[PDB]
């Protein structure tokens, strides 16, 4: 997955849990879940974007 | 470019000319709409029904063929249709005419593709054209004839229903 | 971007279908203008129609006066229908389906003819003007251009 | 600027003299909201029943098929003298009629898909009159102006038979006023 | 020559079949394999040549098992169901082993067999080509004049009442 | 008749039930005199009653013991029109609604902002999708079996099991 | 006509106001010339 | 590519004509959503039981067995005189047939409609075999049609297809 | 009447299996609160956030069942 890619959530617990977001920024470092996903739905708290491991996201 | 007929019109664009008959006259422009060649099938097919219509008049007031009086009775022109309708005769000729229309079907189609002339059915068992001059006379004479007697008919038969005499007993009374 | 009753999908977020078929301008005597196979044009175009159209109304004619005739001995014909015409050999079933009852003229009551009509099923004209004129009658035919004249006199 | 047939408004938008029958006369704004296509090929059908109405409601006074259901000179009776099958008939017919002749695009949003369609070309020419090109926007002014007189002419006969009870030619022979 | 000279010439008709004077005006063999047609006329021609003989025969003949109708088109309602329905599966068993079982405009021909041609000549009578293409034009012929003919003794006979030969003299008219 | 009960148009207490709400009418119009708008109103009223009664006994209606008219919603044809006809109706209606409300649902998530295309309608599209639900029943089977109708389970959020 | 104006015009609660009043006349100018429909006639 | 049966519309992608009553007619597009080889066997069946159906409606008027003599002629009520004995045994031969149509259908690879049954070998040659399969499945359809007439035709009437055709009742 | 009465019950038996239902099959967890299992089958709530999260637990879906069973029995 890259910067700017549709990519579906696999996290159970997350609200987005199978809906797509968009990649927002991949970070280099060795951060747990670097993948910032940005998504149209927002979730029960209002926000809009979340960070995952590369195993939670897949490209559609 | 206007036309001979009507000198204050314009030609007509599907008249040309090369048909027996062109005048140039068609103010109303139906050449426009329809196919030339179907008009011309058509103005065949109505003029030489109506030269028989009206030769048939003229020769049914003149005479009856044996047995006709006896099922007839006194009655002329129309009037014999529905007689002969409730007789076998009308069924007999629509019968027979209608086969023969099924090949003239056939053969308006034909000329509508472009592979045969308006109202030419090949029908000259006796080779009098001969000439191709002699031809045209014929082909002018033809048309000429046909829509006098389209004319002639449509006189004769209201005629008939304003008097009930018939065209020949109509001229000898008023 | 949607335009009211523009009628393409794609501007209302329909699925499309993207094959769009160019028209052709073939024309057929009884069918319509659209896309049709190779070969098609030719073999049922406006010759086919209008000749199976011939046919048709030529084999109508013994179908509209479809019966059993039978001469007298007066040399007089007597109709009857083939409903009457029976069979010798299907069991139970004398009587058997005929070309009456594809074409049931007289469980209708209708006088069919070879021209479709008949002289018991006549198409019925009446003159509406009732044998009077279009202005100034006197009697009970009081036309508008009357009542216009009346209206204007008074 | 302004528009012909209504000289103190504007010209409307999307009318540009291109169809048949355009004066500039929309002051209700319908094709700056709807589309010119819709509009025209309902236009069309409208007019085309109209015609078809119009030319029924003065010939089934003169004429009549036989039978007792087929008597009546008034079309308003005839509507409901005429033997039922026959009309439910007829409503089947008229929905197979516009379901095929439309190729199964009969809605707002599928009819005009292709963009060899165009409005009230149903391709409906059985005797090829058409063919004529300097004829053509002539027969489509001619089409449109037929059917125009003909919703007129038929909406009013048939309030007229509402009003009188009667046949709209017999009607202008025996007329009564209210 | 052409049959009909104002129509143009039928293209899948060359000729070669015997009968060909250039008559589909409806134009027939445009649409249907001229193999099937060629078969179906043999046919229909065959068997009303067998029914005129038959007509003219019945007015006359009645084997002494049955009882004579009055007409031959009447002959065959006063025959046993049973005796008709053994006609019917024998011709049956004919036209399924003169075909090879192949009964259908799909696998009739699939061989590359020749119309009307089943295999039926026992008394030599097919030696001479000069002779064979004689009597082509000879069947057709008759078969086609016994089709129109068969059709108009029938429908006569069901109009008179009356058998051919028997209408043929004391003939009487519609009144 | 049907489950013990008779027609309404020969049930006396079908008349009894008539007869008493005309006499119940009948009082309050003695109070008025003719000619005033009450007594108009009051024998326009008389008029409804009775040519609903006869409507609802000449309709083949049957009526239980109580002397109202009882439904048969069993799927028999001699009672089609009391529950079956009236039902098709409603599906034909209901799901002219349910697809034009669907297809416009679809053409706003195609918006700049499709949630202002919920609050702020588009009338001219919007009104193009009512003209479109006509045909209700072929589009939705064919937007069903062309697979843009159901979504495969792996893409809807479900919650942890 | 004011584009803001059919804008607002179109929100939901006028647009929902103005399409139940619509339907709610149907139905009442139905049972006003057709009362008392229990049923479907047949 | 456009379907044959529709000129049209463009032809239905899960249909090819090497099924044997191909005409590309799938207007609804079932062949996109469900298993084609499915609705081939199903069609099958429904064709073949539709055969049997519209013959059956029909022979009784020619004729009955000696026991069913005095059975009535309408097919709706024919339906009811016969005892649930016979029914039972019918069933009973309909599942005893059935049960090689499940084995068939839910665990083997045949052509649709394949069951082992041709003894007198009529697909041995080749172009009758592909006629004979073009023409099951097109009087299959027919005798569908067939039989839906003659059942509504035989409860708006109550007498079986022949006898409302001679008596010509064909008014409600 | 008894036809009225039978799909009134029917109504309520159908809404109180529904509240019932969704209490037993949400008690692990939603999607307002996908780790319900570990606050266990009764607890008050989850706090405001998240747009508020009153009778969120199987309990509570316990706890507004017995009105409906208290209506269907009257
Ligand atoms: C295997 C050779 C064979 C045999 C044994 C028979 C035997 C018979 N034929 Mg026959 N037939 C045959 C070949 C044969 N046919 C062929 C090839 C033809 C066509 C050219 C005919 C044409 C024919 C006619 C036209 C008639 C007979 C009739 C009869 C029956 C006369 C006795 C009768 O009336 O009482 C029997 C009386 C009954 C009421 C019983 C009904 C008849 C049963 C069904 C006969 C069963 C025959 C049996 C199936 C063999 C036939 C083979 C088949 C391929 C033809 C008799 C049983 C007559 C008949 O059936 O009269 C009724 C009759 O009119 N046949
Ligand atoms: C459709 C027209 C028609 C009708 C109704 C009749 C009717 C009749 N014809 Mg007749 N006939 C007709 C045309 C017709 N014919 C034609 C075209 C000819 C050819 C010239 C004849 C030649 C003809 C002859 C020679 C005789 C009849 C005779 C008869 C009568 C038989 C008694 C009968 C009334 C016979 C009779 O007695 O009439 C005088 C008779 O001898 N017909
Ligand atoms: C060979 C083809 C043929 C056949 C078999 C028939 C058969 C019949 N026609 Mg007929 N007909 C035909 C061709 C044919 N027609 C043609 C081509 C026409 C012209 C379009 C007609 C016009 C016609 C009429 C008007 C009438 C019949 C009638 C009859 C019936 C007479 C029955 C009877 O007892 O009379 C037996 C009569 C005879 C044996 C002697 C008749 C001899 C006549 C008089 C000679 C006529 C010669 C004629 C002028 C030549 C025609 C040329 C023409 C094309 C220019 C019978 C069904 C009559 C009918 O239906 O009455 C119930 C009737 O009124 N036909
Ligand atoms: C809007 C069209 C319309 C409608 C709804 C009706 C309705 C009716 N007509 Mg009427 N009629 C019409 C136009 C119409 N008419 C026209 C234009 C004519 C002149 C040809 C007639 C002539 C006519 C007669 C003579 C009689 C009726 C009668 C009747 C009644 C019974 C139905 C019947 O027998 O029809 C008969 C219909 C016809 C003879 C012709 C109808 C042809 C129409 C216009 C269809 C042509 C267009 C078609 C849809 C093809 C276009 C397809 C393409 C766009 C793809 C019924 C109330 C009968 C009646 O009750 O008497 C009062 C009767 O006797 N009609
Ligand atoms: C509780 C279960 C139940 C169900 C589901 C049905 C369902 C049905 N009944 Mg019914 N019925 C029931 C109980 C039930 N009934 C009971 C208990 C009785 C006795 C009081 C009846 C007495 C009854 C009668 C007397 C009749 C029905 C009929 C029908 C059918 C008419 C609907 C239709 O248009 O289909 C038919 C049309 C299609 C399938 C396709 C059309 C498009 C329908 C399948 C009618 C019928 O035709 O049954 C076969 C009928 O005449 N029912
Ligand atoms: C676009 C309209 C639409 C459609 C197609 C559906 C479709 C569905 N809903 Mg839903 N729903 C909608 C609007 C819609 N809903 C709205 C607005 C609400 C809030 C009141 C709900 C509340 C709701 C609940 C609470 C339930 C459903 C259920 C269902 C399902 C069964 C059908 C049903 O019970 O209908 C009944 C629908 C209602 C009672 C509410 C409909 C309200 C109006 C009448 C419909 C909206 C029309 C809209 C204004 C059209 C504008 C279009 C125009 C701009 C062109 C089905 C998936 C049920 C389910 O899950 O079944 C599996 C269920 O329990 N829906
Ligand atoms: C889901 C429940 C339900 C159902 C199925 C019905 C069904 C019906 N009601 Mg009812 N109604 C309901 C709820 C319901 N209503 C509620 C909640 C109230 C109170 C607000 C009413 C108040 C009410 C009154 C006051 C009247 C009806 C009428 C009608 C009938 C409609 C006639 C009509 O419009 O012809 C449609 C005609 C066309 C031409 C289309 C129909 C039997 C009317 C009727 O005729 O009663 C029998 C009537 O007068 N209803
Ligand atoms: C009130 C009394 C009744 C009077 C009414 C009389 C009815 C008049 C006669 C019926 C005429 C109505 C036309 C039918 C509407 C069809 C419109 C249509 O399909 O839209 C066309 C819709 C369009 O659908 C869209 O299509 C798009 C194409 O890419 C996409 O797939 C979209 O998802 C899909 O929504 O669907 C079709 O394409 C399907 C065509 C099927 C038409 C043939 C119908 C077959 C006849 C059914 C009969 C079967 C018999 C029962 C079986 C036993
Ligand atoms: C080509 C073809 C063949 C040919 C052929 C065919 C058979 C040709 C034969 C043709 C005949 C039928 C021609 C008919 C002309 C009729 C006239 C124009 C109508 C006149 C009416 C007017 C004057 C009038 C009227 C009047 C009014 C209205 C009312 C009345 O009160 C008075 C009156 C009557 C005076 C042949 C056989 C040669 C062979 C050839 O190889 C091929
Ligand atoms: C498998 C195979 C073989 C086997 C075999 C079997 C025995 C094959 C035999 C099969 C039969 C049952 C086929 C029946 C078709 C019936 C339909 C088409 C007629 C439908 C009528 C419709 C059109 C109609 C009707 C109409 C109704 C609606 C209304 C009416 O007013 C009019 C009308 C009546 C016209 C054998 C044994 C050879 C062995 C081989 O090795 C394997
Ligand atoms: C396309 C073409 C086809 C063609 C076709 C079709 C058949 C063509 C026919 C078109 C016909 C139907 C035209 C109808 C016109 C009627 C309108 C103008 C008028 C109503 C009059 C009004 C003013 C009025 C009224 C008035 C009312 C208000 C009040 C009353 O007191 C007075 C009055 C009664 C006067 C064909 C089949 C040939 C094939 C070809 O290949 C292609």
């Amino acid at each position: 997955v890259k910067r700017g890619s549709k990519v579906r959530i696999l996290r159970k617990e997350s609200y987005w849990y199978q809906d797509i977001g968009t990649v927002a920024t991949i970070d280099t470092s060795g951060i747990r879940y670097p993948v910032v996903v940005r998504f149209e739905k927002v979730s029960y708290s209002g926000v809009n974007t979340n960070n995952f491991s590369l195993d939670e996201v897949v490209e559609v | 470019a206007m036309s001979d007929s009507v000198p204050f019109l314009k030609q007509p664009e599907a008249l040309d000319g090369s048909m027996a008959g062109d005048v140039g006259f068609d103010p109303l422009g139906f050449s426009s709409i329809g196919d030339i060649n179907f008009l011309r099938e058509a103005e065949l097919k109505h003029g030489r029904i109506a030269m028989l219509a009206a030769a048939g008049s003229i020769a049914q007031d003149i005479f009856t063929f044996p047995g006709v009086s006896k099922v007839v009775g006194t009655a002329k022109m129309t009037g014999v249709h529905d007689i002969l309708v409730k007789q076998g005769a009308m069924g007999q000729l629509l019968l027979w005419l209608s086969f023969l229309e099924v090949f003239g079907t056939i053969a308006l189609l034909e000329t509508l593709d472009g592979k045969r002339a308006p109202g030419d059915f090949k029908f000259d068992p006796l080779n009098f054209s001969k000439n191709p001059e002699t031809f045209k006379r014929y082909q002018l004479a033809e048309i000429k004839n046909g829509r006098l007697a389209m004319m002639g008919v449509g006189g004769m038969v209201h005629g008939y229903f304003i008097t009930g005499k018939g065209p020949l007993e109509l001229l000898g009374n008023f | 971007a949607a335009v009211g009753f523009s009628g393409v999908p794609s501007q209302f977020g329909r699925p499309e279908s993207g094959v769009y078929p160019a028209e052709p301008s073939e024309q057929t005597f009884l069918g319509m203008r659209g896309p049709r196979a190779p070969g098609h044009r030719e073999n049922f175009g406006g010759k086919h129609t209008a000749t199976m159209l011939a046919i048709a109304a030529l084999l109508w004619q013994p179908v509209s006066e479809a019966g059993m005739y039978r001469m007298q001995g007066d040399g007089s014909l007597t109709k009857t229908s083939f409903n009457e015409f029976e069979v010798p050999g299907f069991g139970n079933a004398k009587k058997v389906p005929t070309i009456e009852s594809l074409f049931p003229f007289s469980s209708k009551g209708f006088d069919a003819s070879p021209v479709l009509f008949g002289k018991n099923s006549m198409i019925v004209v009446e003159d509406p003007r009732d044998g009077c004129g279009a202005y100034a009658n006197s009697g009970s035919c009081h036309t508008f251009l009357d009542e216009i004249g009346d209206a204007l006199k008074a | 600027a302004k528009s012909k047939a209504v000289p103190f408004l504007s010209q409307p938008e999307a009318l540009d003299g291109s169809m048949a029958g355009d004066v500039g006369f929309d002051p209700f704004g319908f094709s700056s909201n709807f589309d010119l296509k819709w509009l025209r090929e309902a236009e069309l059908k409208h007019g085309r029943i109209c015609m078809l109405a119009a030319t029924g409601c003065l010939v089934q006074e003169v004429v009549h098929l036989p039978g007792e259901a087929f008597s009546q000179k008034m079309a308003l009776n005839a509507w409901a003298a005429a033997p039922r099958g026959g009309m439910i008939s007829i409503l089947v017919a008229i929905g197979l009629i516009e379901l095929i002749s439309n190729r199964f695009a009969l809605t707002a949003t599928d009819m005009f898909a292709n963009p060899n369609r165009v409005p009230g070309d149903l391709g409906f020419d059985p005797l090829s009159l058409g063919g004529n090109g300097a004829n053509r926007a002539r027969m489509e002014l001619a089409e449109i102006t037929h059917g125009r007189a003909a919703m007129m002419g038929f909406s009013g006969m048939v309030h007229q038979m509402l009003v009188s009870k009667q046949a709209p030619i017999e009607q202008l022979m025996h007329f009564k006023a209210v | 020559d052409n049959a009909m000279p104002f129509l143009e010439g039928p293209p899948k008709l060359d000729g070669s079949l015997a009968g060909d004077v250039g008559f589909d005006p409806v134009g027939f063999s445009n649409y249907f394999d001229i193999r099937w047609l060629r078969e179906a006329e043999l046919k229909h021609g065959r068997v009303c040549m067998l029914g005129v003989t038959g007509l003219l025969v019945q007015e006359a003949i009645c084997l002494p098992q049955f009882a004579n109708g009055k007409t031959p088109v009447d002959d065959f309602f006063v025959v046993p169901a049973a005796g008709l329905w053994q006609v019917f599966f024998t011709i049956g068993a004919v036209e399924f082993f003169s075909n090879g079982f192949k009964l259908t405009p799909g696998d009739m021909f699939s061989e590359g067999r020749e119309a009307g041609d089943l295999g039926f000549d026992p008394l030599g009578c097919g030696k001479n080509p000069d002779a064979l293409a004689r009597r082509r034009l000879v069947e057709v012929k008759n078969g086609r004049l016994a089709m129109i003919a068969f059709g108009g003794m029938l429908h006569q006979q069901l109009l008179t009442g009356q058998g051919t030969l028997e209408q043929l003299a004391n003939f009487k008219a519609i009144n | 008749d049907v489950a013990g009960l008779t027609p309404c148009g020969e049930s006396k207490e079908f008349a009894r039930r008539l007869d008493g709400s005309v006499k119940k009418l009948q009082t309050r119009l003695k109070k008025y005199e003719a000619g005033t708008p009450p007594a108009l109103a009051l024998q326009k009223q008389i008029d409804k009653t009775k040519n609903r009664f006869d409507r609802y006994g000449k309709a083949g209606l049957l009526c239980g013991t109580d002397g109202l008219p009882h439904l048969i919603a069993d799927g028999r044809w001699s009672h089609s029109g009391e529950f079956v006809i009236p039902g098709l109706f409603f599906l034909y209606v209901a799901g002219w609604i349910g697809w034009v409300g669907r297809s416009y649902v679809l053409f706003a998530r195609t918006a700049d902002k499709p949630t202002e295309k919920e609050i702020i309608i588009d009338v001219p599209v919007a009104l193009s999708f009512v003209s479109t639900g006509f045909i209700w029943p072929f589009s939705a089977f064919k937007e069903f079996t062309s697979g843009n109708l159901i979504v495969p389970a792996d893409e809807i959020t479900v919650s942890p099991r | 006509m004011d584009s803001n104006f059919l804008k607002y015009l179109s929100t939901a609660p006028v647009l929902f106001t103005v399409w139940l009043s619509f339907t709610a006349s149907f139905i009442i100018e139905a049972n006003r010339f057709f009362p008392d429909m229990l049923y479907f006639p047949m | 590519e456009m379907s044959e049966a529709i000129p049209f519309l463009p032809k239905p992608a899960n249909i090819d004509a090497s099924m044997p009553g191909y005409s590309g007619f799938d207007p609804l597009g079932f062949s996109d959503y469900y298993n084609v080889k499915w609705m081939q066997e199903a069609e099958i069946k429904h064709g073949r039981i539709c055969m049997l159906a519209a013959l059956g409606m029909m022979f009784p008027e020619f004729g009955t067995l000696p026991q069913f003599s005095s059975f009535s002629t309408n097919p709706l009520e024919a339906f009811y005189q016969v005892g649930p004995a016979g029914w039972g045994q019918i069933l009973l031969f309909i599942g005893v047939l059935e049960s090689f149509s499940y084995e068939k259908v839910f665990y083997g690879d045949s052509a649709p409609g394949d069951l082992g049954f041709d003894p007198l070998r009529m697909s041995s040659n080749a172009a009758s075999a592909k006629h004979y399969a073009r023409a099951e499945v097109m009087n299959g359809r027919l005798a569908m049609i067939g039989f839906s007439g003659m059942l509504h035709h035989a409860i708006l009437t109550k007498q079986g297809p022949i006898t409302q055709i001679v008596e010509q009742n064909f008014v409600p | 009447g008894d036809f009225l009465i039978h799909h009134a019950i029917a109504l309520a038996l159908h809404t109180t299996t529904l509240i019932l239902v969704k209490g037993a099959l949400d008690a692990r967890g939603s999607k307002l609160m996908p780790d319900k299992k570990d606050f266990g089958y009764s607890f008050p709530c989850d706090g405001p956030g998240r747009g508020g999260t009153c009778d969120i637990s199987a309990w509570d879906a316990f706890y507004l069942s017995m009105f409906w069973m208290l209506n269907t029995i009257g």
